[PDB]
C-alpha cells in the first residue's frame, strides 16, 4: 500500500585515527630491526619490492 | 574550536558567523573542496550555506528545549579536514 | 654520473659525482664528446 523512509542513512565523512610511535631502525647487513612501541594493538605489514 | 554566540529567541535566517572567513579558507573554492556539514553533528536550530560558508539560524532558539552549548562539525575534502564550532546561547 | 652537462672554460678542471655498483671504477667518460678512461679501487660502503 505504501513505502516509508528508513532514516539515518550511512554517509561518508572524515574522522581521525591514531598515529603510532614511529619505530627506531637498527639496520644491519641485508636486514633491519624495528623496535616497536604500541600501547594498543597496531598492524604492521612488510613486503619485498621484487 | 570555533567560538560563536547567539541571542535568546533569535529570528530565522539571521547571521551567526562566517566559517570560511575565520578559517582563512578561500571563498571561490568551497564547492571544489566539497564543503559539507558533518553527519555526526546535526543541529536543527542551525544551517550553513554551502556556497558562502555562513552559518545562519534555522529554527527559533529556545533554552527550555535546549537546556548549554550548541555543537556543530564541518568536514572538507582534498585534504581531508574536520572543524568544530560551538555556540553559546544567551538568556 | 650525477651531472649531465657542464660549463667549460678555455683551461681548467671540473669535478663530477657518480654512483657505481662495481668493486672497481674503470669506465669511459666523455666530456664534450672526447673520451677518457678512469681507473680506481672502490671500497665497500659502511651503511648497511
Amino acid at each position: 500500500q505504501g513505502k516509508l523512509h528508513i532514516p539515518f542513512r550511512l554517509t561518508p565523512t572524515v574522522c581521525p585515527v591514531p598515529l603510532a610511535h614511529t619505530p627506531t631502525v637498527m639496520k644491519w647487513f641485508k636486514g633491519i630491526t624495528l623496535h616497536l612501541t604500541a600501547t594498543r594493538p597496531t598492524l604492521l605489514t612488510t613486503r619485498k619490492l621484487g | 574550536q570555533l567560538h560563536y554566540t547567539v541571542q535568546e529567541e533569535q529570528e530565522h535566517g539571521t547571521f551567526v558567523g562566517n566559517i570560511a572567513e575565520d578559517l582563512g579558507l578561500d571563498i571561490t573554492k568551497l564547492s571544489a573542496r566539497r564543503f559539507q556539514t558533518a553527519p555526526n553533528s546535526r543541529s536543527p536550530y542551525l544551517e550553513l550555506n554551502l556556497e558562502t560558508g555562513v552559518l545562519y539560524v534555522n529554527e527559533k532558539i529556545d533554552r527550555e528545549q535546549i537546556c548549554c552549548l550548541l555543537h556543530l562539525e564541518v568536514f572538507l575534502e582534498n585534504p581531508l579536514e574536520l572543524f568544530r564550532v560551538e555556540i553559546e546561547v544567551l538568556d | 654520473l650525477k651531472e649531465a652537462t657542464t660549463h667549460v672554460t678555455a683551461v681548467g678542471s671540473i669535478t663530477l659525482h657518480f654512483s657505481t655498483s662495481s668493486p672497481q671504477a674503470n669506465f669511459i667518460v666523455s666530456l664534450c664528446g672526447k673520451k677518457s678512461t678512469c681507473n680506481a679501487e672502490c671500497k665497500p660502503p659502511a651503511d648497511h
